[PDB]
């Protein structure tokens, strides 16, 4: 019962709404998974966890920005927040509700080092307490760029004429985005996952480009492998009169 | 049928209708004169830096994949614009690209003329960074390759990838002329200045690739000419820098 | 208070909702747009443009330039075909990664109409004559150059015009499956015919090449966003 | 096609059109285990509308479930249900029984 | 912000209710309608036509 | 790839909104942390805490606010109280719900000595309360001086002429911040931590002031240690020509 | 009741928020404003105000006021240096503890241009001429006296001014780190 693909005469109505860059690019996209610990465990999994705020990461996203130069955006981060114990031998206990805290860090804002930096109570960078159970936390970043518009390319160095850094650009800093708990502690650890979803708002897009044929090896570079330029046939004529 | 234009010195010539081809629509033009308050003051160049630069001519021979120049680099040592590049540290600039393919009527092939904004290049050894020599010299014609590169320190010089990871039949959204030999021989692409902020380190940064790709191969007579020269004459227009001056 | 009820999907997170948000970042001067040349509003201007369609794709021809180059050579057989492919520009593979292909990819239900371009990049005083058919949706591949004459076809001159353009309608395909193996398709065809030959004077090579080029018209209509299945991280 | 009382009111006519509104009664029990005594967080379900054309998971962990064509829903349990709203997904005008 | 009471049926599923509900699929053109033949609105125009009685249901 | 500072040429469009007394000051800042718990375990941890509402234990908070001899705001108070156990043998329990209970004490009016005491029941005194999992409790406070601003600075006495404590004024009393539970026990202890953010609102200033070039020693007082006025170099002029 | 749903972000504290908030104390009677001279809307107010620049910051004279006095000695060879900075007033330890340079600091993206006044302290009878020499933002430190007349200067007479003031462009610096 399956597969066909038909023709299917349609009338005259001409729909071009689902081509507009707010409908291509501003859907809502999961961009990062967050793992911390209310207790430590090891240096990868411990109290806090960070992220620098990229959109060069999930490759279905990244080819859908640079397919245009310059693009102009703001960000709608939400945040799904579960949790759950490690493998202990017991777990009975009786917790108060956890309460989470989302900082954001702006560009030129205080990074934390550890947990109870001073950097956690920080003003001017603003942060979220959610506590589980109750709707998802939401944030929203507006334009964050000092120049004009974000670059998804950049053909150019970051040091002296021709040196540092080949195709990075400080035009792109967004900021930082760190977790951790609020609580004190717990009778049990516990683990938790965040994974934060990004919708861009009012995208403006210019110059566009070739869409990437190569697959990514590096998130922060253009490299690829060489590939042919599309699939391979048998002949270049027809046959089955 | 001809038409001589002047620009400072010297003259060039060129045909009466030649497919001028502007960028994005956009004519090439100054900031619009909104340069009040004397904190962010601009500077032209005498008027002007605006005459023809003709590049050192190329040889498409009949195994050719290509060759391209990154901008305003390809400019470095070229008269007072070269030297507007070192005295001044922010620079906004236009162009208009003449490619001419000085061929026979006995030979034949097909050229794709592009300029590609913000050209960024993969490296050959991937984790590897490269020379920045191998991407861009003085003036000097950077080539493609129909092979795959192998250099630890250089770019990936395939030409059915264009360097850019793309498929090389895709680069028509960007400001292109075709040079078909059986029709044409002249392409002219005016492009202006595209970048997200309105002025940059010209040291530091290509604005655009200018890319000379053929599709079809160069074919002849042996009894013909070979090399078949293609030159290149970059004309900067619109120039305009940072003031050096006080209060 | 205002009395009020909670009605189901309340403290919920649906991916598709549209709600304002809470500024995090309030108090901030946001840098100004400028013009900036190319602006593109629709991903129907970037299929709007013709791209170059590798005809040749065979191996190892897909890893050169050669892909693209479509052979004319000369004919010991009168009536041989040039070249031809199915008009599927989401699932043949000489469209599918082609500017319109791409495009087409990402989107489940499309219909409009496509349009092809020829190039002849020979000498300038090579002449012939091809045959361009065009086969309807329903069928089929013709087997000669009499059966494609007897359809709807063009005379392409070379030694008149350097290219040839014909608008196809009727492409609209519509497939519920994210990846296709094989999921037959009922699209039309475009095959090419030597009518005569190419007939060239002394010192001119024999053998020449044929460019093709792809996009869409003015009415192109897409419709169900997807992901691509060109991406397999 | 499945309950057979909307079957047959469905099938009073040749050719349907209409929008679905769909929402979701989720509960949760435990196994019969030897004990039952933990500390759990509240659970958080995801409920994916996969459209025709998208991408279906044939796995857990499967990539299919970050897709962000595919619209999901997040609700954690002792809330009000979730809601989801459907328009009319046909290529052709109408359905047809 | 707008001070608010919670009635009594709040967070309840009633089948019976009304109220608006959030699209799961926006930023999609649904296909147009045609005018297919013989629209009905009401199922009294199905027990408006004449319809054959078995009276003479024996077995077999 | 880092780091440059660079100049980068800028459309004339003159921002100062980010430059104003409401969006210099008007920022949550986190200016008191207080810990008390279900059961007293010390004399420092116990079933109730306390804070009088001052502005110069936050140094990042006192050295903006302290540019200005007289300020004059409202207050926005918001609390993020969270709850953990103690290190027990065994935590399993079926607690009730958690009621907190934030007290605010105008000048003037009686402050607690003890748990149970009867000016937990004042009706003069303004307490919230509030139960754990809930969104965070939040109180607003007006301009709370006896006179017609707030000084930073006090340059007199408090005593017989010349007399009692230099630098110590009456007239910036904000008033008292008492927390406790509303329950009476619990199965097993439990410890509290009650976050206190400050946003001040329509801020005005007067008569602005050198900002400090030396650090705090002391939240009552202005007494420092000599500091160069700057930092120090090689030479007064430049060479690499 | 009002049907209402409750979005995401609902029972949230975001430090950013600007909601109203309930009255802890109402019924009470705010204490008037009256004129107090002297009133600041804007730090672009403060940052608008001469101050003093210690260009003379070696050890141990920045402990002193000896670091605000630039040394003027009697010169053996001709065309020497008197002093020279970075017109960075966010970095440049000479800058970045003057008024301008303390809200600068707090500020990560600024722009604008500067004002240097120099003041000459001697006797009435004190008659020289000092080139003061501005570098673009591009390059660079001069390295003599003719190579500094052949760029932007102005040549400050003692004997006909006491005071020299000159207003300088391109002051932008952006950082995106906090130390």
């Amino acid at each position: 019962p399956s597969d066909t693909m038909q023709t299917r005469h349609v009338i005259n109505y001409h729909t071009r709404s689902e081509s507009s860059i707010e409908n291509f690019m501003g859907r809502a996209a999961c961009v990062y998974i967050a793992q911390y610990a209310t207790e430590k465990v090891n240096d990868e999994l411990d109290r806090y966890t960070n992220w620098e705020i990229t959109t060069r990461q999930v490759a279905q996203l990244r080819r859908k920005l640079e397919m245009f130069t310059y693009m102009r955006f703001d960000l709608e981060i939400t945040f799904v927040i579960t949790s759950s114990q490690r493998t202990s031998t017991t777990y009975a206990s009786d917790s108060p509700p956890l309460t989470h805290q989302v900082m954001y860090v702006p560009p030129g804002g205080p990074i934390p080092k550890s947990y109870e930096d001073f950097a956690w109570q920080t003003s001017t960078n603003p942060s979220v307490f959610w506590t589980e159970g109750n709707a998802p936390p939401r944030m929203s970043i507006p334009f964050m760029s000092v120049g004009n518009a974000y670059c998804n390319f950049y053909d150019g160095w970051s040091h002296f004429s021709q040196s540092g850094v080949y195709g990075y650009t400080t035009l792109n800093n967004m900021g930082h985005l760190y977790f951790r708990h609020v609580n004190k502690s717990t009778a049990y650890p516990v683990n938790s996952v965040a994974r934060v979803y990004f919708k861009p708002k009012h995208v403006k897009a210019w110059v566009p480009r070739a869409p990437r044929l190569c697959p990514y090896l590096k998130a922060r570079n253009v490299n690829f492998n060489v590939q042919g330029v599309t699939e391979s046939r048998n002949k270049i004529t027809l046959d089955r009169s | 049928r001809v038409r001589s234009i002047t620009l400072g010195n010297s003259t060039i010539t060129t045909q009466e209708c030649a497919n001028v081809v502007v960028g994005y629509g956009v004519w090439p033009t100054y900031l619009s004169d909104h340069e009040a308050t004397a904190v962010d003051q601009p500077t032209q160049p005498d008027v002007a830096t605006c005459r023809f630069y003709t590049l050192e001519s190329v040889k498409w021979e009949s195994s050719s994949a290509g060759w391209w120049w990154k901008f305003p680099e390809a400019l470095s040592d070229m008269g007072l614009f070269g030297q507007n590049m070192q005295y001044h540290y922010l620079g906004r600039t236009g162009y208009t690209i003449h490619v001419q393919c000085n061929a026979s009527k006995f030979h034949q092939g097909c050229l794709l003329v592009v300029c590609v904004p913000e050209a960024e290049m993969g490296a050959a050894t991937t984790d590897h960074a490269f020379n920045h020599t191998k991407l861009s010299n003085i003036g000097q014609a950077m080539e493609f390759s129909a092979k795959k590169s192998t250099d630890q320190t250089g770019p990936q010089t395939a030409v059915h990838n264009a360097g850019m990871g793309v498929a090389v039949g895709n680069l028509t959204i960007f400001p292109h002329q075709w040079i078909n030999l059986r029709t044409n021989n002249s392409a002219t692409i005016v492009m202006p200045y595209i970048n997200s902020v309105p002025m940059d380190n010209m040291y530091r940064h290509y604005n655009f690739t200018l890319m000379v790709i053929p599709f079809a191969k160069l074919e002849h007579s042996p009894q013909a000419s070979t090399y078949v020269p293609i030159t290149v004459t970059v004309a900067p227009m619109c120039a305009e820098y940072n003031g050096l001056r006080l209060a | 208070g205002l009395p009020t009820m909670n009605t189901p999907g309340s403290t919920q997170f649906l991916t598709s909702d549209d709600f304002q948000s809470p500024s995090a970042m309030p108090q901030f001067d946001v840098t100004p747009e400028i013009q900036i040349p190319g602006q593109v509003r629709n991903l129907m201007e970037i299929a709007e443009v013709d791209s170059v369609v590798p005809v040749n794709n065979t191996e190892g021809h897909v890893n050169s330039m050669e892909a693209y180059r479509i052979p004319v050579r000369p004919q010991t057989s009168s009536g041989e075909q040039v070249f031809g492919f199915q008009l599927q520009p989401g699932h043949d593979s000489v469209l599918k990664h082609t500017l319109l292909g791409e495009i087409l990819n990402y989107y489940a239900n499309w219909s409009g109409s496509m349009k092809l371009t020829f190039m002849y990049c020979g000498a300038a005083m090579a002449t012939g004559k091809f045959l361009i058919a065009y086969s309807p949706p329903g069928a089929g591949v013709p087997g000669s150059r009499r059966d494609a004459m007897l359809g709807t076809h063009v005379i392409w001159d070379v030694g008149l015009q350097s290219s040839c353009v014909l608008c196809v309608p009727w492409i609209s395909q519509t497939n519920y499956r994210y990846v296709t193996s094989d999921a037959y398709t009922d699209a039309g065809y475009i095959t090419c015919w030597y009518q005569t030959s190419i007939v060239t004077p002394p010192d001119i090579p024999t053998t020449s090449t044929i460019l093709c080029f792809v996009s869409a018209c003015n009415d192109f209509s897409v419709r169900l966003l997807r992901d691509t299945p060109f991406i397999t991280q």
